[PDB]
């Protein structure tokens, strides 16, 4: 089962193209921000032209100054905006990285009992894989299957004394009573060693 | 058509599946009206 | 009627209607919380008229991938189904008027008026979110709008003396992706 | 709340000259719209992550016999059309022309993707799953088990043997019922309970009000009304007034967008914490100290609130 499950992962990744969208979004956002910054250099901002060289090659300094300060203010505002967005994005990326480090420490270096923290199901182990600007975890979990129907009782009365299971639960198929572990069906005779 | 407006907004010739905000609509005015006081006496600028 | 107006130089645009404002005899025009002209008094007949801007709103386009098809659906946000533009005769600034804009499949939702999609009584997983629990999808050669389904119905056979215990098990492997750096 | 702002309408409105001058100012409006749309999408992402933890809709059996445990106050009420538990609508009543003006100035509010009824349905499904099957439904198929046996399991979870519960079942059920009853009175008597939920609404409304109020500033111009400027000056001198009006309004919009981005980041952190708490306290039993209430954790029940969620933590406390 382990080998088949590990084999299916490669096919699942290969078939689905949008598997790494979480990693692609960061690249797309950064590229779009840089593209906007580059494109913003073509704005007049109320000046005669967006080129400094032709302004300096066409007008005297006393009015070239009043032509140039507008461009300076616009470009400085653009830089300020870009830096602010970069700071916010970096903060959220740092939060994600802290989560990834915690997941590594608690799922790969040990076995975790927190529900849904390391995969879906009962956690067994995890394996890390490296991706561009990110990490990938392969969580191995235990999933029960093929449940059945039984009648249960809280305690068993015998010789005027109540008996309770030590680490199991009392079940019966309809006529005979047993004690079994809770996560797997393994009936056993009720003795004084398991109660 | 709205699809071409979407393409203009996205600055691309291909559009992925989704919902996109293109522009806003409003009802254009039909005519114009003027409301002024009913007085008609002319101001005495000739005197001044 | 959506017309321009000029009240002693108070230029603007909007619709003039009757007003119930208890204007005092010496008062000329009122204002709103946003400090803009809301009501005006006619200079000739001394009548108080309300001022309301002409109807407007945002427009969103619903479409599948261009690689898939070419049909689209248009949603007019926060616009009543009646007041949607029916005539394009120089009364709207968006030339992308619908091929009929009426008589066609027209659905009215809490998010606005949806034109170009056919309502159905079924329920599937959400594909393209519209809003207020309404989703849209491209099915077959057409675009449909429906109500999203939360999940499959289930009912555990609860009893006070019955229990269920697994007999087999499955080993499962799943993946998780986390950005680490930029 | 998800808000959308019409950049051109807010700055200029109906004036084509103002739009023409705004054109040479770069693609600032597109940036603003993109940021606002990102925030709006993130809101629905947060809600879906918090509440869509289960893929099935479990239901409670008609016969409400759970060995003395009552659960009437948190289960859905069929009589009410909203189909909400008494605690749920009690919470919904605690949290409470301006909208028309904001709409007329180009500011709109988008509706959430998930309606309140859908969220209530999700919470009801979680309640039914955690009542009829314990923690099994959160890790695979849902396996039924009598509720007192599940309580014995959870007592074993904290280091107390089963016989204690089986011998004090009646007292434990009475204590649970009394505590659940007192929760409703505690909520009803004190109107300051939902302060965390009220603060977000207050902050958003006040920021929007400040944005609206900024429209009546001259910023050095002769007037703060666009039509008055246009209807009184010829173009080449009207331009120098329109420009400063535009700069002031652009600054106001930029400040508002930055504050909204920071607030959205904080809200996202809170939503992540809420999702983790749901997964670890509702779908299982937690051993982390003080993560789910104060004491020894036994179980938790979620309740939907406007723009939020409320957890009821059941804990074991020693005495005498
Ligand atoms: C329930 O469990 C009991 C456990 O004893 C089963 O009884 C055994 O059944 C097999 C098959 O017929 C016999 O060979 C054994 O001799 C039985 N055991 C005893 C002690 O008599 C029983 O069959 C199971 N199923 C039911 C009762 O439906
Ligand atoms: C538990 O599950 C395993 C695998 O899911 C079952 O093994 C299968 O048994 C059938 C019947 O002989 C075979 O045709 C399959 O090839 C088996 N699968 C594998 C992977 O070996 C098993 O029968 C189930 N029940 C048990 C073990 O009681
Ligand atoms: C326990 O459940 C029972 C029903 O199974 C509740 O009984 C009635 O509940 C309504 C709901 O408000 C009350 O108005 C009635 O007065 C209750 N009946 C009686 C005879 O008092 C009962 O309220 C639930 N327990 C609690 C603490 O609410
Ligand atoms: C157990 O019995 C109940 C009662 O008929 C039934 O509804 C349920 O499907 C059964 N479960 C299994 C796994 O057979
Ligand atoms: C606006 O739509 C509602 C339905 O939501 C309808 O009842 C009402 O009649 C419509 N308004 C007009 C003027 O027709």
């Amino acid at each position: 089962q382990f080998n088949s499950a590990i084999g299916k992962i490669q096919d699942s990744l290969s078939s689905t193209p949008s598997a790494l969208g979480k990693l692609q979004d960061v690249v797309n956002q950064n590229a779009q921000a840089l593209n906007t910054l580059v494109k913003q250099l073509s704005s007049n901002f109320g000046a005669i032209s967006s080129v400094l060289n032709d302004i300096l090659s066409r007008l005297d300094p006393p009015e070239a100054e009043v032509q140039i300060d507008r461009l300076i203010t616009g470009r400085l505002q653009s830089l300020q905006t870009y830096v602010t967005q970069q700071l916010i994005r970096a903060a959220e990326i740092r939060a994600s990285a802290n989560l990834a480090a915690t997941k590594m420490s608690e799922c790969v270096l040990g076995q975790s009992k927190r529900v849904d923290f390391c995969g879906k199901g009962y956690h067994l182990m995890s394996f890390p894989q490296s991706a561009p600007h990110g990490v990938v975890f392969l969580h191995v979990t235990y999933v029960p299957a093929q449940e059945k129907n039984f009648t249960t009782a809280p305690a068993i009365c015998h010789d005027g004394k109540a008996h309770f299971p030590r680490e199991g639960v009392f079940v019966s198929n309809g006529t005979h009573w047993f004690v079994t572990q809770r996560n797997f069906y393994e009936p056993q005779i009720i003795t004084t060693d398991n109660t | 058509d709205p699809l071409s407006e979407t393409k203009c907004t996205l600055k691309s010739f291909t559009v992925e599946k989704g919902i996109y905000q293109t522009s806003n609509f409003r009802v254009q005015p039909t005519e114009s009206i003027v409301r002024f006081p009913n007085i008609t006496n002319l101001c005495p600028f000739g005197e001044v | 009627k959506c017309v321009n107006f000029n009240f002693n130089g108070l230029t603007g645009t909007g619709v003039l209607t009757e007003s119930n404002k208890k204007f005092l005899p010496f008062q000329q025009f009122g204002r709103d919380i946003a400090d803009t002209t809301d009501a005006v008094r006619d200079p000739q007949t001394l009548e108080i008229l309300d001022i309301t801007p002409c109807s407007f709103g945002g427009v969103s386009v619903i479409t599948p991938g261009t690689n898939t098809s070419n049909q689209v659906a248009v949603l007019y946000q926060d616009v009543n189904c009646t007041e949607v533009p029916v005539a394009i005769h120089a009364d709207q600034l968006t030339p992308t008027w619908r091929v009929y804009s009426t008589g066609s499949n027209v659905f009215q939702t809490r998010a606005g008026c949806l034109i170009g999609a056919e309502h159905v009584n079924n329920s599937y997983e959400c594909d393209i979110p519209i809003g207020a629990g309404i989703c849209a999808s491209y099915q077959t050669q057409s675009i449909i709008a429906y109500t999203m389904s939360l999940g499959a119905e289930n009912s555990v056979a609860y009893s006070n003396n019955s229990i269920a215990i697994p007999t087999n098990f499955t080993i499962s492997v799943t993946t998780e992706i986390l950005p680490v750096s930029m | 709340t998800k808000t959308s702002v019409d950049c051109t309408m807010y700055i200029c409105g109906d004036s084509t000259e103002c739009s023409n001058l705004l054109l040479q100012y770069g693609s600032f409006c597109t940036q603003l719209n993109r940021a606002l749309t990102g925030i709006a999408v993130e809101q629905d992402k947060n809600t879906q992550e918090v509440f869509a933890q289960v893929k099935q809709i479990y239901k409670t059996p008609p016969i409400k016999d759970f060995g003395g445990f009552n659960f009437s106050q948190i289960l859905p009420d069929p009589s009410k059309p909203s189909k909400r538990s008494p605690i749920e609508d009690l919470l919904f009543n605690k949290v409470t022309d301006l909208i028309c003006a904001q709409k007329f100035n180009g500011l709109t509010v988008l509706p959430p993707l998930l309606t309140d009824e859908m969220i209530a349905q999700y919470t009801s499904a979680l309640l039914a799953g955690t009542i009829t099957s314990g923690w099994t439904f959160g890790a695979g198929p849902a396996l039924q088990i009598p509720f007192p046996m599940q309580m014995a399991y959870r007592f074993n979870g904290i280091g107390v043997t089963q016989n204690v519960l089986y011998e004090n079942q009646k007292l434990i059920a009475n204590q649970f019922n009394s505590a659940i009853g007192k929760i409703q009175d505690s909520l009803s008597s004190t109107p300051s309970a939902l302060g965390k939920l009220q603060d977000v609404v207050n902050q958003n409304a006040q920021a929007l009000n400040t944005l609206v109020k900024q429209l009546s500033s001259n910023f050095g111009a002769i007037s703060s009304v666009l039509n008055d400027i246009l209807s009184r000056l010829d173009p080449p001198e009207a331009e120098v007034q329109i420009d400063r009006l535009i700069t002031g309004r652009l600054q106001s919009l930029q400040t508002y967008v930055t504050q909204q981005l920071i607030r959205a980041a904080e809200i996202r952190a809170s939503a992540n914490l809420a999702a983790t708490k749901m997964s670890e306290c509702v779908l299982g039993q937690s051993k982390r100290v003080d993560f789910c209430g104060k004491g020894y954790h036994l179980m938790s029940f979620p309740q939907s609130a406007p723009h939020g969620v409320v957890f009821l933590h059941v804990t074991y406390v020693p005495a005498q």
